[PDB]
């Protein structure tokens, strides 16, 4: 979760609305296990 | 290669852009109880994660009529997660805290606050009555204000017939809004008694008020709010029984 | 590398200078914050394995490639059934090898025969491998199927489906499935580029297949081809495709009713 | 000692105010083709000069509703100077390059963007029919832009059925307009063949896409252009013949 | 020839004109010959 | 490490935030006469400390048609304090000069200014005229502007039938209002006799000329004013006789 800690202060004439992007990875005790097919596909056309 | 910081205590961190070097209070570091000093029997515990982590408070919007606010250390973190659970639990308890203060704008607002701790900040009755049966003395939620605070009424004599203005020889720290935009003070363990129960006496507390009023020009953001957050660094606690809610 | 990592026993810093949770991502560089310069951590170490995430594990599955019919009928039949060998058809082994730039690997295809309401009767099949340049055989009874200078395969339906090595055959140094470019020069159109993106160093010929015998045989064969990789190295990993294929050799997708990567949630602040 | 950079190639340079550090693409550098990998047999030529130095396209106006833009490298600078010129002359090419993207804003405008190298970046058709004949297929204008260059789409897919979100694997910088204005790769020869013509077939191709939307409040300046310049380092040639155009 | 690369942007409440001083000077191989008189000034009034 | 400065001269003290490089005029430091150069016999005085710190002038307002400001440095402090007052009792004088112009402002204002000591700024009279009887010349107050100061009238030909552009030749430095609010300048004695009259020769000037405008948008700050310091490094004073005025 993401709080607020104190907020967000501007001075004027200068926009109010800002955007954080947000990015993941992983670290080097990340490891893996059984290997299966995935489920992001189930249907396709016949090519 | 100082204005940056990164505050890592158990499963916390504090990562900052804008930043003063940190202030240690009276050049004494928190450490536990040596034995020499020691007077109790019973073996103390010592949880070294659970109960020695970056508790967040609530934030608190700083308008340009706010005259500050105030809170008890051994009081405010003392119904909230292992470290309370284990306060309720316990009789005697010695730790040091560690202090972080975040207050953000733009480069376009001004305004100063001034943080600081005061050991033993006790509260003073506001009245002209020297009746004992009429002599104002304040509440509970005005001495013990809890994990939300209380506001001041005459912030100039610090609500205890002490000026502000000599309020500088407590440990204290400036957040200036043209220079940084957080505050850190790390303060050890104070007190006449090596133990001591946490929930019938505060040992220090902390407060911020603002001295320079906050101003800004019509168009830009309005909502400027006060972020605290606490560490008990080097927590103990003895004499098991019941737990107590106050 | 033989296990994942190990953690050190960490303990807390009040101190101002270091700050290790403020890399900056302009630069183009991961976050290299560990959890030593973080949260207190204690003395672990990790007996957990890295060998089945490698590629060689990875791309050493089957998986289906081609289907092939064989209708062998009495007054409209073929007899023959050719096939050109391309992976770019079944979407699962596709999207699985189509995140990377460039390959470079040997096969091991398996040739997997029944027939259309099921059932093996012992009837002997002959499939052959086209390389390109040889002529393609056109009839059951044809001047090609005499195999000299050709590898051919000879089983049964009976028998337990065959397996051959292919070894690597690009006339490059490696494969590749993505040609930013065009095979050959002069002027191109604007309206229709049918000759853009074709893979130039991809073609292998064409697989063929017929049934040894003198008349005919009433009979629908349906052959199924596997492909295994082996001693397999990726080059330039590419991300992994979003949105539902809909040609063959062609990438391309529904400008309209596009697919998010993501499913919608009731609002931003809610975890469920 | 940082954000400051002059990068000279040749007869030109560089200078910047507010720079990140130079990403490497891969961890390698671009280098002549070594006597092992090749497999032509004619002398290839090194101008060392006239075709390694930075040409400067041209600018295009970030607008509010902007999309992205692209290019293909052995394709822009194709048709301008003597590496064009050097480039229709010869069948076989061989480089690798440095890439400089400029946005610069005041301290007032928000927005970032996205710069990043694709290779074998293939233009994909945007349809629902799957039909032979009709079927939509680029243009050679979207497939090789020119020296001027091409707008995205549906850059959320990167006009292309991949998503924008996993391109962060390719190499890659940010030009956030609160910390930097300039972005710097250096990206060697990328290709399955030693030698290749600079004509048929691009190698990788430059994106730009705003993710971030620009804003900024009214009265300030309007047009923010964004300005690239290539490098072709390590320029090698072979297959001397008359000049073709396409 | 001096050419925006990109643009001049700016920040609202700020004036959108800025100025450019322009100077220029020698290197360490500038080298000089016969001398000559000078054109910057003909007629002369008499002192 | 270079943008902080702190100037002690004396009982004085000046302090900065944003500060280029001192500027040493020739590569010559201020150095007491030495006795080879020396052609007097009495024993010249030295006070050290009365006559060797920073003493500030008057601001001047800083508007948009501005054209700008100089002065004469043996004239400006001639008749405040201990230096005045043991100038006008003693015949010859001998004295180098720092120098500090301050000139702060927001980092929404834009202009420049140019300050640069002008050795022997012989003030040209402005006229078409050639008879001696109606030739213009310049009055005392515009040849020896006191401790006020005079403006420029054609600030182009710097007063002096000699262009502006070329007078970056002199000891001289910028104030843009984007990089630095002060400008310093430390100059030795420049003059062809070892000891000279500080009343009837000034040996230099100073001038500061705002060749970009002040330009800033409605709503700012609007008093914009430029404060200049000196200090008379190594004085000497000789041939003491009754004091005059001038």
């Amino acid at each position: 979760t993401l709080w607020y800690q104190t907020n967000y202060v501007v001075p004027p004439e200068t926009p109010g609305e800002a955007y954080i992007i947000a990015m993941g990875a992983a670290q080097d005790n990340f490891t893996l296990k059984i290997c299966k097919d995935t489920d992001e596909v189930t249907q396709q056309a016949v090519l | 290669s100082d204005r940056v910081a990164q505050l890592t205590v158990g499963n916390s961190s504090i990562t900052t852009q804008e930043a003063a070097n940190i202030v240690l209070a009276y050049g004494e570091w928190p450490e536990y109880c040596p034995d020499t000093d020691a007077t109790a029997v019973d073996k103390p515990t010592r949880p070294d994660v659970s109960v020695n982590r970056f508790y967040t408070l609530d934030s608190k919007m700083w308008q340009e009529n706010s005259t500050g606010w105030y809170w008890k250390f051994p009081d405010v973190l003392n119904k909230t997660g292992v470290f309370g659970q284990n306060a309720q639990f316990h009789y005697l308890y010695r730790s040091g805290f560690c202090l972080h203060v975040q207050c953000n704008a733009s480069k376009f607002h001004q305004g100063a606050l001034l943080v600081a701790v005061i050991p033993e900040f006790v509260i003073a009755g506001r009245g002209s009555n020297t009746k004992p049966n009429e002599a104002p003395h304040p509440g509970f939620t005005t001495t013990f204000p809890g994990t939300t605070g209380a506001t001041f009424h005459d912030p100039y004599v610090l609500d205890s017939g002490v000026p502000l203005s000599q309020a500088l020889i407590y440990p204290h720290q400036w957040i200036n809004l043209r220079t940084n935009n957080c505050a850190t003070v790390i303060v050890p363990y104070i007190n006449a008694v090596p133990f001591d129960s946490a929930i019938n006496h505060s040992n220090f507390g902390l407060i911020v008020i603002p001295v320079s009023p906050l101003k800004y020009s019509s168009g830009a953001t309005t909502a400027i709010p006060i972020t605290i957050t606490i560490a008990p660094l080097n927590s103990e606690f003895g004499g098991l029984r019941q737990a107590v809610s106050q | 590398a033989e296990s994942a990592a190990n953690t050190t026993p960490s303990s807390h810093r009040l101190e101002t200078g270091r700050v290790p949770a403020l890399q900056a991502a302009e630069t183009g560089a991961t976050s290299n914050a560990t959890d030593e310069n973080m949260i207190e951590t204690r003395c672990v170490v990790n007996r957990n394995g890295v060998l089945e995430t490698t590629i060689n594990h990875f791309f050493s599955r089957s998986g289906l490639v081609g289907v092939v019919n064989l209708t062998d009928g009495g007054t409209d039949t073929t007899g023959y059934a050719t096939w050109d060998i391309d992976i770019m058809g079944f979407v699962q082994l596709r999207r699985k090898c189509e995140m990377f730039t460039y390959m470079r690997f040997n096969a091991e295809f398996t040739f997997v025969t029944t027939t259309k309401n099921g059932e093996a009767r012992p009837y002997m099949l002959q499939y052959m491998y086209v390389p390109p340049g040889a002529p393609k055989p056109t009839g059951r009874d044809a001047f090609q199927w005499q195999t000299a200078t050709n590898p051919s395969v000879f089983v049964k339906l009976t028998d337990p489906p065959a397996q051959v090595s292919v070894p690597f055959m690009s006339p490059a140094s490696a494969y590749q499935w993505f040609y930013d470019g065009y095979p050959t020069f002069g002027q191109h159109p604007e309206t229709s580029n049918t000759t853009y993106g074709l893979c130039p160093n991809n073609m292998m010929g064409t697989f063929a297949v017929r049934v040894v015998s003198r008349e005919a045989s009433q009979l629908k064969l349906q052959t199924r081809v596997y492909m295994k990789l082996k001693h397999v190295r990726a080059w330039v990993p590419r991300p992994i495709r979003s949105q539902p294929y809909l040609l063959k050799n062609f990438p391309n997708y529904d400008s309209s009713k596009i697919t998010n990567s993501a499913r919608d949630r009731s609002s931003i602040k809610q975890a469920n």
